[PDB]
């Protein structure tokens, strides 16, 4: 439920913020406070930090 | 911490230094300080399944006497912590123990919430973050001398409130807050103002900083209950 690829490219402006590229995967990490952005990891790069619901997906979707 | 020095060894001796894990993957790190024997702020988004602070702490890869390593057994997030505009970047957390008081090791006043800053003034931060946006993090405790600015001067980050929040950092020089420094305390005139939030990923000051006479009655609720 907490495996999720990017949809497309994105640069962060936020030092919270990942960068990623399309299908790169990461695992939620946490969901539950309110806002734009999810922690996660990113399986590429092994960095946490914040990421865009609206730039992901679930792998299995 | 961009632009700064190497802090005299343990003269910051309320300094946090936070390793945040969450199952098998790497960990983060972040900053926080000591504000009651067991109980150390530090910024929300630091938040994470388990959390190990190392008081006592100069150079972070050379354990010493002075070490105080501590569990965390409760973390206390601000309730209204929100991801899109990071306002509340706030956190408590309750160690294990009581930390011993040791010239090393020390709490840090923090403010009534009258006690409200004003643009203009230097401020003071210290952490362990990065020196650069390509740069590693500091084995050592490094230290900077920040400008507070006016909240105009922040007006490009996402709902900025002056209510909530420090802008800080003259945008015309590079010295600066950075990544692993989130959580760390800002002083000003010796007194504990604010608590490093986030900043631009090209490390462009002004960062942004919890204003922490704020919450003074959100962290009174806390200590009191716990
Ligand atoms: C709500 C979702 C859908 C919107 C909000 C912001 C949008 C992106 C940005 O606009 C930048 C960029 C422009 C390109 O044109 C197309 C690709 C891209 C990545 C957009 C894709 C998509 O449309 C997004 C994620």
């Amino acid at each position: 439920v907490t495996l999720f690829v990017a949809l497309y490219d994105y640069q962060a402006d936020r030092w919270t913020d990942l960068s990623f590229h399309k299908g790169e995967k990461f695992q939620i990490l946490d969901a539950s406070p309110p806002g734009d952005w999810w922690e996660a990891r990113s399986l590429t790069t092994g960095e946490t930090g914040y990421i865009p619901s609206n730039y992901v997906a679930p792998v299995d979707s | 911490i961009i632009g700064g020095t190497e802090c005299k060894p343990h003269s910051r001796p309320y300094m946090a230094y936070l390793e945040i894990v969450t199952s098998n993957g790497p960990s983060k790190f972040c900053g926080g300080f000591l504000i009651r024997r067991n109980f150390v702020l530090t910024a929300a988004h630091c938040a994470g399944r388990s959390i190990t602070v190392t008081l006592g702490a100069h150079n972070i890869t050379e354990e010493e006497d002075t070490w105080q390593k501590l569990e965390v057994i409760k973390q206390f997030r601000h309730p209204k912590y929100n991801t899109s505009t990071l306002h509340h970047d706030i956190m408590l957390l309750k160690l294990k123990e009581k930390a011993s008081l040791t010239l090393a090791v020390g709490t840090l006043p923090f403010p009534s919430q009258f006690n409200f800053v004003p643009p203009g003034r230097m401020c003071r931060v210290a952490g362990w973050g990065r020196t650069g946006v390509l740069k590693p993090g500091s084995d050592t405790l490094q230290e900077v001398k920040l400008r507070l600015m006016d909240p105009q001067a922040c007006s490009h980050f996402r709902d900025f409130d002056h209510n909530l929040q420090l802008c800080v950092g003259n945008p015309r020089k590079t010295k600066s807050a950075f990544k692993g420094d989130s959580g760390g305390p800002l002083l000003c005139a010796g007194v504990a103002q604010g608590i490093v939030s986030y900043g631009r990923s090209d490390a462009k000051p002004p960062a942004v900083f919890t204003r922490i006479s704020h919450y003074r009655p959100w962290i009174n609720q806390i200590l009191q209950a716990n």
